[PDB]
């Protein structure tokens, strides 16, 4: 109805919008951290699988 | 004469570099590796593993078990994050059996999975 | 879920338990070596 409560809802959704824009960037940084933890476990497992496929034959 | 050696854990890396001489605790006795050694696969008990270089003749890394694999141009130590014995591993198996939360003894053949899942799948595309 | 790219997450089902002419010397019995190394391979695949 009146413009005061519309103005307060605009301020509330703007204060939600700033931190959702921040936590997108937080999710980017934790995705890159989980990518460097993804890249480190592979040369164990390829050497184990090559040793297993040699020993089974 | 130098041979490349890796000590690679299942989560990360511990060592990568050229060496000359490696002493490790094997499954029968303490053994050592030179370049040009025979191919070899052996289980390892927990302890310090000693690696020798020019100047770095006492490069010591503590390894809690795992396996060793020798190629005459390549040494691969595949290590362990924790000591693998049955008194540590059986307690983790018992804690994994005990923490299975069972609230209702369902038959498994219910239809209600898809009745929630199709509604929640159609609700997600109204947001994007 | 497998990381195809930063925009794509693909839900898969992947089998685990049913998986140069020279020979490795075996310091223990190689049967117990196979009994260890298959268990460590299943643990590395679940962790990845």
């Amino acid at each position: 109805a009146g413009a005061k409560e519309i103005r307060s809802k605009i301020a509330s959704i703007k204060s939600t919008q700033k931190i959702t824009n921040a936590m997108e960037k937080v999710a980017v940084s934790k995705m890159r951290k989980a990518q460097m933890r993804m890249a480190a476990g592979r040369p164990y497992a390829e050497r184990i699988r090559q040793v297993i496929g040699h020993l089974a034959n | 004469i130098t041979v490349h050696c890796d000590i690679v854990s299942a989560e990360a890396e511990i060592f990568s570099g050229l060496v000359e001489m490696v002493i490790a605790h094997g499954a029968l006795g303490d053994l050592g590796i030179a370049p040009g050694h025979a191919p070899l696969i052996t289980d390892l008990k927990p302890g310090p593993i000693r690696l020798v270089k020019q100047g770095g003749e006492q490069e010591v890394y503590y390894i809690s078990g795992g396996f060793l694999e020798v190629q005459p141009n390549m040494v691969k130590v595949l290590a362990d994050t924790v000591v693998r014995a049955g008194d540590l591993d059986e307690a983790a198996a018992q804690e994994a059996l005990k923490a299975a939360e069972k609230a209702l003894q369902g038959k498994g053949a219910e239809f209600d999975y898809s009745a929630a899942a199709a509604r929640l799948a159609e609700a997600a595309a109204q947001l994007r | 879920n497998k990381f195809v790219n930063t925009m794509t997450q693909k839900p898969t089902v992947e089998q685990l338990i049913p998986l140069h002419h020279w020979d490795y010397l075996y310091e223990p019995d190689a049967k117990s070596l196979l009994d260890g190394l298959l268990v460590r391979y299943v643990e590395s695949q679940v962790y990845q």
